[PDB]
């Protein structure tokens, strides 16, 4: 986070934090179909915008 | 040999003249063993007689090819498919005059019908690079949910994918709908500024009914529509700077047929050299079975490129539709149609008239914008973020 | 009331469908079915919607099965105009109205027994998998609709636990000019054992001209074609190279008059419902003419309330685009001669194939025992069918298992395999372990191949004088 600060003030930032939902960092695989490859967590978070 | 051919023809006084269309490509032609010859019908603007109205005088005219016409009300596109089926099942060729739709584009049914107008899905593809000269990098696409509306998503969708576009965002609009206000609104958090759209005119209208309170028609937004949407019961609420398209000379019917009698004449020309030249059987009745040269008629139709008569350079091929098809590029202002300019088929051509956006903006607004504020995401980590 | 005027065009017998039509034991609702048995050769569009004028104006028919025995696919393309001018539901069960269609107007109530394109390629996709064929080639031709089933395939790949050796897609152009020779062009780059070809059923000798030009399909390569090609059994184009494998829809557990009682009762039982709740029943106009004047009264509601169809224990749902999603598929292989012949059966998504593994360097018997270092077996893996990649596939006798053979000394047979080209297949012993000399008989692997039945024996064999005079043991590679 001390990093982020450093960021913010040197190319114009306005942040705001949140967690993940689940805790996962993120993994692709299918659910309850076996026919449903994606990701899920926090990578999952980030391809969802 | 007299063969009646002709079309079920509105404009009753189009068809009058064109009885006199055929004398021209009479003379041009040196054909002799067959003198085709102008058997016209009225249109039939209605479904009541259709069960009885298509080829109870054509077929049994021995027809080769059929021309198409339109009736007098706008919103209609039942007109070419009773022909169309008859002429599926006997595979004799029918050609379209007055066909604007994409259904009567995609061949998996009717397979034996040639156009000679390009539909309006085409309209897409002269677009790709209509935003690409002037940078404009992010878009949004919103159409109704219309086959057509379907076939321009689909085509430009596999149009954008060489530029390693991924079209920004994409929404869909179900026609019939009025309260949409809710959905218009979520482009608003997007950061492209560019808008385009392909609708009907019940949906034209709306549209553009909701970006009066919204205030799309502020400064710092461009939109591009298709002409459907600059003529008809759109320009009651229609906001200003729209770069929308047009098409040329393909409203008039009456030289139609100049392109259109051309590229049949002779094509017969290259025909008179082979065997199984055998007219169909007579009637719409006593015919149950289909004579042994279907499409191998057609196969001598996409050879022929002639370009002579009003428009010239024709050259139907392909898909059967016309290649580098002519559209002028239109801006409205201030309830007023100004050409700014024209697209003669590969490469864009401007006009000096000044180009005008909404909010009397001379500067073009760059299709993309910056958001200043971002989310972040962490996960509980001992060393790194404590919580 | 209700009416069922049915159309039999062809060689048929339609005195048995009066007995048919005299079958509806649906008393317990309002079905009133007035069915009636027309019969004539009416191919000729004018006599089709003259003879229906007549027809669906009587009283109040809202109902018509199409029968026919002809193959003209250009009969379906004008039923849709009646259907979509109209109001009335229309069935065909068999003739120039079983196959498929892209899409029609939302006032068309026109359903079939036929599945498309999109149906086809997962039906392969399945039974391909038994026999684990993951190396494929696609190969298609220019078609009107050319487009969805190819489509299907990159959906199912992606999201797939085993993976797809995809072996390229193929769009040669067979319809295009000056095209025929480039063909052959195209065809000196494949090299996967297993081919998916579509084409036409015309054009399939055309194809399979310059096919069989470069001969790549003696006995090495399987050719897959959908049942549009083969079109019926009797009918073939005698060109097919033997061995050709396809699926097809089923017509001899199907007759006519079976087929054509499944679509009477649904049809009139479709709107029985519909007098239940809403104790209404649907009557457009009635009339022949003036059929624009008939617009005012919709059905669209009735045409949503008939996808709910059950009757004789299976489901009949149909779709928008006029699908069933219950095909009875029934798979036609190649014979000797110009034969096609049952190979499995469908039911409810699962697929029985009736051998065990792909009869007849190359290819040559294997017998191996378990032995803790160098081969271990296992039961296989039930989430994914195969057991893993890198294990390779044995079968065991006892019927048979699907069972699995891994460990070191298999390996050696891999790279092996490699190097000097063969195939297999690998099963374990059934009488005595390493073989034992008994009353002048030898049992184990040893006893296989002096039987003359293995051919080739691998595992944890040791070299000794007595067993290498029956057979001839190569040079070891491991100290014992
Ligand atoms: C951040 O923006 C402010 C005003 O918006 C201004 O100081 C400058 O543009 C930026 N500050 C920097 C780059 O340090």
């Amino acid at each position: 986070i001390d990093l982020l600060i450093k960021l913010a003030r040197t190319m114009n930032f306005t942040y705001e934090v949140h967690l993940v939902a689940d805790g996962k960092f993120g993994t692709q695989e299918r659910v309850n179909n076996s026919n449903k490859k994606e990701w899920n967590g926090m990578m999952g978070e980030l391809l969802s915008g | 040999k007299i063969v009646n051919i002709g079309a079920v023809l509105s404009t009753r006084k189009h068809e009058q003249m064109f009885r006199e269309a055929v004398n021209q490509a009479n003379k041009r032609h040196g054909s002799w063993k067959i003198q085709l010859n102008a058997t016209s019908v009225t249109h039939k603007p209605n479904a009541i007689q259709m069960a009885l109205s298509v080829c109870e005088d054509l077929i049994s005219s021995q027809v080769y090819a059929i021309l198409v016409s339109h009736p007098p009300t706008p919103n209609d596109h039942f007109t070419p498919t009773p022909v169309s089926y008859t002429a599926g099942f006997y595979r004799i060729p029918v050609l379209g005059l007055t066909t604007r739709m994409s259904i009567y584009s995609d061949k998996s049914i009717h397979l034996s019908f040639l156009r000679t107008v390009p539909p309006y899905s085409h309209q897409s593809s002269v677009w790709f690079e209509m935003m690409r000269v002037y940078s404009w990098n992010h878009i949004i696409l919103l159409v109704s949910d219309d086959h057509e509306g379907r076939a321009a998503q689909k085509r430009l969708e596999t149009l954008l994918e060489e530029r390693e576009s991924k079209a920004e965002k994409v929404l869909q609009f179900d026609p019939g709908t009025k309260n949409v206000t809710a959905l218009l609104m979520e482009a608003k958090e997007l950061e492209a500024r560019v808008i385009i759209l392909s609708a009907s005119e019940d949906d034209a209208a709306t549209v553009y009914r909701a970006a009066a309170m919204l205030n799309m028609t502020g400064s710092g937004y461009v939109w591009l529509v298709g002409e459907r949407e600059i003529s008809g019961n759109a320009l009651r609420y229609a906001p200003d700077g729209i770069l929308g398209l047009q098409l040329i000379n393909g409203k008039n019917e009456s030289a139609h047929i100049s392109d259109a009698v051309g590229v049949v004449a002779q094509a017969v020309h290259e025909l008179l050299e082979k065997e199984n030249i055998t007219d169909p059987p007579r009637g719409c009745v006593g015919n149950t079975n289909i004579w042994k040269t279907g499409p191998l008629f057609k196969r001598v139709l996409m050879s022929s490129k002639y370009a002579d008569g009003v428009t010239g350079r024709v050259e139907f091929n392909e898909d059967g539709d016309r290649k580098f098809a002519n559209y002028s590029i239109m801006n409205l202002q201030n309830r007023k149609l100004v050409q700014v300019g024209i697209y003669n088929g590969t490469h864009v051509i401007p006009n000096d008239r000044k180009i005008i956006w909404p909010g009397g903006e001379t500067e073009k607004p760059r299709g993309y914008q910056m958001s200043t504020r971002l989310k972040i995401v962490t996960i509980h980590q001992e060393p790194f973020v404590y919580v | 009331s209700i009416g069922i005027a049915v159309i039999l065009v062809g060689t048929s017998d339609e005195v048995a469908i009066k007995d048919a039509h005299e079958k509806d034991d649906f008393h317990h609702l309002s079905v009133v079915p007035r069915v009636e048995l027309v019969a004539m050769n009416e191919t000729d569009p004018k006599s089709i919607i003259t003879r229906i004028c007549d027809l669906m104006s009587d009283r109040k028919i809202q109902g018509v099965v199409f029968a026919d025995d002809t193959d003209q696919e250009a009969i379906a393309q004008i039923l849709d105009f009646i259907s979509a001018q109209t109001l009335t539901p229309i069935l065909g069960i068999h003739g120039g109205s079983s196959m498929i269609m892209a899409d029609k107007d939302e006032s068309s109530m026109f359903f079939q027994f036929g599945p498309s394109i999109e149906q086809q390629a997962s039906v392969m996709l399945n039974i391909m998998e038994e026999y684990d064929w993951y190396i494929f080639s696609i190969v298609t031709t220019y078609f009107p609709g050319y487009q969805d089933f190819v489509n299907k395939i990159r959906s199912t790949i992606e999201n797939s636990f085993v993976g797809w050796e995809l072996e390229e897609v193929l769009l040669l152009d067979m319809s295009l000019d000056d095209g025929d020779s480039k063909i052959q062009n195209q065809l000196k780059k494949l090299q996967s054992p297993i081919i998916l070809l579509y084409c036409t059923k015309e054009e399939a000798t055309y194809i399979f001209e310059v096919a069989n030009s470069v001969g790549l399909t003696g006995y090495g390569y399987t050719w897959i074609v959908p049942s549009l090609v083969a079109g019926d059994t009797d009918t073939v184009p005698a060109e097919f190279p033997t061995g050709l494998i396809s699926v097809s829809y089923d017509e001899w557990d199907y007759g006519l008059p079976a087929r054509v009682r499944d679509g009477i009762a649904i049809i009139t039982t479709a709107a029985s419902d519909m007098l239940s709740e809403h104790s209404f029943i649907p009557e457009p106009k009635s009339s022949c003419y003036n059929t624009h004047e008939k617009r005012i009264y919709q059905s669209n509601m009735l045409n949503r309330y008939l996808i709910n169809v059950t009757f004789e224990g299976r489901n009949l749902s149909f779709s928008e685009d006029g699908y069933q999603m219950h095909p009875k598929l029934v798979i036609i292989l190649l014979n000797k001669e110009r034969k096609w012949e049952r190979v499995g059966k469908w039911k409810d998504k699962s697929l029985q194939m009736k051998y065990y593994v792909w009869p007849r360097d190359d290819h040559l018997s294997i017998v191996t025992l378990e032995e803790a270092p160098f081969v271990i077996v296992e039961s296989v893996d039930p989430l994914s069918g195969t057991c893993m990649r890198n294990t390779v596939p044995c079968q065991k006798r006892i019927g048979y298992i699907k069972k699995c053979c891994k460990g070191f000394c298999i390996d050696i047979l891999k790279k092996i395999s490699k190097s000097v080209k063969f195939t297999y297949d690998l099963y374990l012993v059934t009488n005595g372990k390493h073989g034992k000399k008994i009353n002048g008989t030898w049992n184990g692997m040893i006893g296989e191949v002096v039987m003359k039945r293995a051919y080739m024996a691998v595992g944890s064999l040791t070299i000794n004088e007595e067993r290498s005079e029956v057979v001839d043991f190569s040079v070891p590679f491991i100290e014992t």
